[PDB]
């Protein structure tokens, strides 16, 4: 199927002590695979999948020298937008990234992207052109002249298409039989009375990787979204994840709803009713 | 600015009384990424939580997942107070086993 | 591998 890496990047700035935080985090498939953290006592990307602990020295001392590039990156930068934004010392303040590629089932380049946020909030991103920066923000206007004069879309680019397309077709192949799995979802159906004459149905879904899901309930033919309650999709802490939605229901005449549950796991959606 | 978190408390395994499993809080959607995050038996603090490294959503929000070893019984409850600057007050979600 | 940044902001 199609793959993807990212690197997720944070720097917090506050009030107190004299220097932030910068946290990064590397995925590959939406998989934590790598982490550096500047709080930590040995501030250093340490691996985060058993399938990692094929580097050698030289790629995590490399690895480890670009974090530290990028932690006085982020540091400059925070201290850059405070004044962009005439704000004054005393306050927090969060600057995040997220950059990386999609590739196709046929390993090639889809999409690379390059964004920024500043206190939460789109601060400026890459266009998928590779080569033209979108920046809502008047205070973002400052610093997309400067990387308009600099040709910062060139070196981002070039990271995109090559070093971040040929790691990733480099770590698909060390960890095949590891991120090459997908497990199915498992539902069953429980009952609920309530306020009679009533009953709330809950199809539940279990044990699923990734967290992509979808449960529709039936009347027999039309799906149901009024009013049909649901849960965001959630971790169970063990790798997979767990969705419900519930649907009320007239007692008695419960065998007419029908729950569906589709998963690209499964090699056809699943079909399900509440069972006594 | 602000952005309030959202809680759900779960466990792991299906609940049976009697049979360890692990609870779980699930606090998302937040900003910004300081957070307090206490699990309550009985309306005390559950003293050894377990809380997942901070990460980030495509939409810029911060996420955390905390847990903690438990036993369900029928009669005690269990729930998750979280403390955050989007909140004037801490909310308090409860542990429903059915949802 | 992660990406090193170019010009600050």
């Amino acid at each position: 199927g199609p793959h993807s890496m990212r690197y997720f990047e944070t720097a917090v700035s506050r009030p107190g002590l004299e220097e932030p935080r910068y946290i990064s985090v590397g995925y590959v498939d939406n998989k934590e695979f790598v982490r550096f953290d500047s709080d930590a006592e040995n501030p250093r990307y340490e691996p985060r999948a058993p399938w990692m602990e094929q580097e050698g020295p030289e790629y995590w001392e490399r690895e480890t020298q670009k974090a530290k590039g990028q932690e006085q990156w982020f540091r400059v930068s925070l201290r850059n937008l405070l004044g962009y934004y005439n704000q004054s010392a005393g306050g927090s303040h969060t600057l995040q990234q997220m950059s990386g590629c999609d590739l196709g089932s046929d390993w090639r380049l889809l999409r690379g992207y390059l964004q920024f946020a500043y206190e939460g909030r789109d601060y400026i991103a890459l266009n998928e052109d590779l080569k033209t920066w979108t920046a809502a923000d008047m205070a973002a206007q400052i610093t997309r002249r400067k990387w308009e004069q600099s040709g910062a879309a060139e070196h981002y680019k070039a990271y995109l298409e090559g070093e971040c397309v040929e790691w990733l077709h480099r770590y698909l192949k060390n960890g095949n039989a590891t991120l090459l799995r997908t497990d199915s979802p498992k539902a069953h159906v429980t009952h609920h009375p309530r306020s009679k004459g009533e009953v709330t149905l809950r199809c539940w879904a279990l044990g699923f990787y990734p967290a992509d899901i979808t449960l529709t309930w039936q009347l027999n033919g039309e799906e149901l979204t009024q009013d049909m309650e649901l849960v965001e999709t959630r971790p169970a802490g063990d790798g997979t994840f767990q969705k419900w939605a519930s649907v009320v229901v007239p007692l008695g005449k419960e065998q007419n709803y029908t729950c569906r549950v589709y998963h690209e796991g499964l090699p056809e959606p699943l079909t399900l009713r509440w069972e006594p | 600015i602000q952005k309030t978190p959202q809680i759900q408390v779960y466990s792991r395994h299906p609940p049976e009384n009697g049979k360890p499993n692990i609870l779980n809080c699930y606090v998302t959607q937040f900003h910004p990424p300081h957070i307090e995050i206490q699990m309550l038996k009985n309306g005390k603090k559950i003293p050894k939580v377990e809380m997942s490294d901070m990460s980030f959503s495509k939409d810029w929000s911060f996420y955390i997942l905390a847990h903690t070893e438990f036993t369900p019984t029928e009669t005690d409850t269990y729930a998750c107070r979280v403390k955050h600057d989007s909140m004037a007050e801490p909310k308090t979600v409860y542990w429903d086993r059915d949802m | 591998k992660a990406v090193f940044n170019f010009a600050t902001m």
